[PDB]
């Protein structure tokens, strides 16, 4: 995946 | 080192994002993914207060104990303060147009730091009504973690996913310098090394690595890669020479700060590891951590080697390889053991018991009735037969009295207390006005102040004599006549020790006269018989004979002015005692392996 999202 | 971890308190809870220690009260604070905050007495395992703060995860929580406040930051852009004595919302504002990741509290000044996904850090003054004093810009992405330099709270690091750390002084809009971390996935956490002997910092990444930085020279000291997934934190313990990291692999890794090798790995079982705290002043060496499934409180000790031999031959020790630092074990000695010289004795370990503190040292009463374990400011006394408790308390030193039913302590204020029958004698007083380095047992209570040694009568406490020797140890004969005064030789100018004869009569006469000179004591009660050559690492009397170990590791005996070597060992060997039954003296090495040596003319 191109985007992990540090929303945890 | 051989670390030892005790699980103080564990709580299953929603995702724990923030976590902080109270410094005086045994309270851990926790901020949850649930927008709920909790306060726990980890020591009595009780939930004190708990607030439903928000619907949004609260990621940063900290104690401002001095103003009796908790401070917490969430995902609704907000900062909220509460009084925990009352549970009363002090303040509630919007601090960033984005998530708040991390908070730092100024040690002294009314100053509070917040880091954000808004790319910025920000300063807040509470005793000027929470006005935003300064806004630090420079980072080009999420600010994950803010940290005051404990040695210079005017300055602070900020760990950023933009792959940099940026240290600023309070006032400048620009950073003093900017540290490219190399960690191509970004920095999640930054921490200062608290001690003045190293200007080190530390970072932890999604990139699986931890990085130690020199911030003067601005360079990477070391890469520490363990973890199988994203490293969440990395911090320096306030008191033990360790680093502690945690991560989404579910683990806690305790690293060695010198060799950079992982000392200890724990899988608490709360799944993913999010956040970290260490008790501010090392109390019990507490570290606390936050997870997907909740939190834990861990005390960290050491398994220091301990052994006491009794007169009748019973060994008692704490810890070991296969065992825990605060488990007690016991083993009997018999002439049985085929007299093979330099192999450790084989004996059968019987479980004896447990104890609530990390031993640094352990010792039988003279008659072998009781055992005292000392550690971490505490002393404890156990029955040697069924490991029954008989006493506990605080002490900086503990020494047994002849009786085997009385003792003396240097207490939490540095003042000698004397217990008789496990029940303190209040009236017994020895007023000591210098600082008390140490305490010795034997037939007169020995007290070290300056480069001196004072000898007091056990029953009353009156100064029997003062010797002007910078003693290392003080070792008495069993019949009370002889004593060896070991000398902290300190560059071999002086002899390593002195035999002294003690006339109790010469004391008692000067006692009736009231002619005991309260500065010195009694000149006649003590006569110097000999001086000793070689250095003395340990020693037991056997009649008029002084058996002793040297720093050359050699085993000698001294009798009437003459030093005769008896053996030459090749390790650190310590003396344990002389069993007459086996005509044998017993020794212990750095690993508590017991040896036996036989003695006849």
């Amino acid at each position: 995946c191109t985007f992990k999202t540090k929303t945890n | 080192m051989k670390l030892d971890i005790k699980k103080t308190f564990s709580n299953r809870s929603d995702r724990v994002k923030g976590i902080d220690f109270h410094p005086t009260e045994p309270w851990v604070l926790t901020t949850l993914y649930s927008g709920r905050v909790e306060l726990w007495n980890y020591e009595t395992q009780v939930e004190v207060r708990s607030i439903q703060v928000t619907e949004t995860p609260v990621r940063a929580g900290k104690f401002i104990a001095r103003k009796n406040w908790i401070i917490v930051g969430s995902d609704d852009f907000r900062i909220r303060v509460f009084n925990y004595n009352t549970g009363e919302k002090v303040v509630d504002f919007e601090a960033h147009p984005d998530y708040i990741r991390s908070i730092a509290v100024h040690p002294t000044k009314p100053y509070v730091l917040s880091g954000s996904d808004d790319l910025t850090v920000k300063l807040w003054n509470w005793e000027n009504n929470w006005a935003l004093e300064q806004t630090f810009e420079g980072h080009e992405h999420f600010v994950m973690c803010v940290a005051f330099n404990p040695k210079d709270p005017s300055t602070f690091a900020s760990g950023c996913l933009d792959r940099t750390v940026k240290v600023w002084s309070l006032g400048q809009s620009t950073p003093n310098f900017t540290l490219t971390t190399g960690q191509e996935r970004g920095v999640n956490y930054v921490d200062y090394y608290p001690l003045p002997d190293k200007p080190y910092m530390i970072t932890a990444s999604d990139d699986l690595t931890i990085k130690i930085w020199d911030y003067q020279t601005k360079s990477c000291v070391a890469t520490l890669e363990g973890h199988m997934s994203n490293v969440s934190f990395a911090v320096f313990h306030p008191t033990l020479p360790i680093i502690i990291s945690g991560s989404e692999d579910g683990t806690l890794k305790i690293w060695n700060s010198s060799t950079y090798k992982v000392e200890k790995t724990l899988n608490v079982g709360l799944e993913r590891s999010w956040c970290i705290a260490t008790h501010p002043t090392g109390r019990k060496n507490y570290i606390a951590s936050g997870f997907d499934n909740g939190f834990t409180v861990l005390s960290l000790g050491n398994d220091e080697p301990t052994l006491s031999l009794d007169p009748v031959g019973k060994l008692v020790w704490s810890g070991g390889k296969n065992a825990a630092a605060s488990d007690i074990f016991t083993a009997v000695i018999r002439g049985n053991e085929e007299v093979e010289q330099d192999e450790p004795l084989s004996l059968q370990t019987k479980e004896l018991g447990s104890v609530d503190v990390f031993p640094q040292s352990l010792a039988h009463s003279p008659n072998g009735r009781f055992v005292t374990v000392v550690g971490d400011g505490e002393y404890v006394i156990y029955t040697a037969l069924a490991w029954r408790n008989k006493a506990f308390g605080k002490c900086q030193d503990f020494v047994w009295g002849p009786d085997s039913n009385s003792y003396a302590l240097i207490d939490e204020t540095g003042q000698i207390k004397y217990y008789k029958n496990f029940k303190e004698v209040t009236s017994w007083s020895v007023p000591m006005h210098s600082a008390i380095d140490r305490l010795f047992s034997g037939a007169l209570l020995g007290v070290k102040s300056d480069g001196f040694v004072y000898f007091f009568d056990w029953d009353n406490g009156t100064l029997v004599r003062r010797i002007d020797v910078n003693a290392k140890d003080v070792i008495w004969s069993d019949n009370g006549e002889l004593v060896m005064i070991v000398n902290t030789n300190s560059n071999g100018d002086e002899a390593s020790g002195y035999t002294l004869l003690f006339n109790k009569d010469a004391y008692l006469e000067a006692a009736n006269n009231g002619n005991i000179d309260d500065s010195e004591g009694v000149d006649e009660a003590f006569d110097v018989l000999y001086e000793l050559s070689e250095s003395i690492t340990s020693g037991k009397w056997v009649g008029d004979v002084f058996i002793f170990t040297t720093a050359t590791n050699r085993l000698n005996y001294f009798v009437g002015g003459k030093t005769y070597n008896l053996a030459h060992y090749t390790k650190e060997m310590y003396l344990l005692g002389y069993l007459a039954r086996d005509n044998k003296v017993y020794l212990a090495d750095r690993e508590v392996h017991v040896y036996g040596y036989e003695i006849s003319l």
